[PDB]
Order: C-alpha cells, then structure tokens, then sequence
C-alpha cells in the first residue's frame, strides 16, 4: 500500500 | 453558419479501430507503463498478500495495467472507448477503495493526469 | 544587517511554489510523521530533519535573513532523504527530480 517506507 | 457535411469515412472500418487501440498500447499504456508509479498497478490487488479481506467485496470490478495490456495484445476489444474504460474504473476503483491522501491514491492521480494528456492526443 | 527580501521573495513566489505543486511534493510537503510510518528510528538517524511544509511557513513569517539559509534548508531535506533510504526508492527517486528542478530554479536566483 503506497511508497514503501 | 452551414454546418459540417455528412460522414464520408467510415469509424468502423477496422484499421481506425486497431490504429487507435494500437495508441493505446504503444503510447497509452506504454508511457503509463514506464512512470515510476506504474508497479502497484501492473497486476491485479493481491488482496491476501497486502492483507486487505474487503477489497474483493467493496470492488466489484477489479482492474489494473496488466489486465489492459493483455486485452490489447489479445484481441479483447471492439474499441478503444471499451479500452478507456477499463482505464477509468482502474482508477476509481483505486479512489473508492483508499482513503484521499494514501501514498496509492496520489500515485493513481499521477498517473491518470499522464494518461489524460495521452488520451487527448489519440488519432482520429 | 540587511534582511535579504528580494533572494527570499523569489525562493517563495517562484522556488517554493513550483516544488510544492509539482506531482512528486506530497511525502515533502510536512515533517516525517515516524509514528504514521513506523519509522521508529527515524528521529535517531536523521538529526537535522526539514521538510518544504516547514521552510514554507518560514519563509511565509519572514523567519529567514539570509537566501543561503533557506537553499541550505533544502539541501538538507534531500540529504536527509538519501542518507535514510535506499537509493533507487520511489521516495528517493522523487527527490531527485525535485532537487534537479530546485537547482534548475536556483540558479535565476536575483542578486544581493
């Protein structure tokens, strides 16, 4: 689920 | 003030629909394809793995890139307005699904900006 | 001395404003939110942390004298990301496109 952060 | 005359071409004739769904691979996809944000829409929501158990029951019509890109390769559709389609409820399906704001949500906009300015350059 | 108005007003109006609204600002836009992110370390790594959000409001409040103050604020933003992340992620590669335009906008900066 998204940037990966 | 007289208007266009009548239709001389046909829209059905079959190369203006492959031309078209040939932007559509080509160019279209392609440079969606290349974007940076592309990766979490190359294939279907692997709601097991990312561990989302509603997503299934709150989108009912799942699509992603690499659905459209075998559907263009595969004979799939009749016409790119059927291919542009499968675009939007690609994106929709993302905006209804997230909360606005989410990292995918923003990464979705980006991407259907640049789909967008494509669109509007397709052949005719 | 002399407050450096003019550099300042065209880091706002002309440098802020293009990074901000370019489709890459949002992860920049406010301080690292380490608890939102589960980045428990994050405040432990980096020690200078600076976001846009913050130099926004600071050039906003007429917080800086100094031009140099603020491009360093900004360089610091971007370190800060490539010493916390590994390079070729999407966060890193965001910031480099938005560092190559900051130093593509610097370099009209007016003169003091």
């Amino acid at each position: 689920k998204g940037l990966g952060k | 003030m007289n208007p266009p005359p009548p239709e001389t071409s046909n829209p059905n004739k079959p190369k203006r629909q492959t031309n078209q769904l040939q932007y559509l691979l080509r160019v279209v996809l392609k440079t969606l394809w290349k974007h940076q944000f592309a990766w979490p829409f190359q294939q279907p929501v692997d709601a097991v793995k990312l561990n989302l158990p509603d997503y299934y029951k709150i989108i009912k019509t799942p699509m992603d890139m690499g659905t459209i890109k075998k559907r263009l390769e595969n004979n799939y559709y009749w016409n790119a307005q059927e291919c542009i389609q499968d675009f939007n409820t690609m994106f929709t399906n993302c905006y209804i699904y997230n909360k606005p704001g989410d990292d995918i949500v923003l990464m979705a906009e980006a991407l259907e900006k640049l789909f967008l300015q494509k669109i509007n350059e397709l052949p005719t």
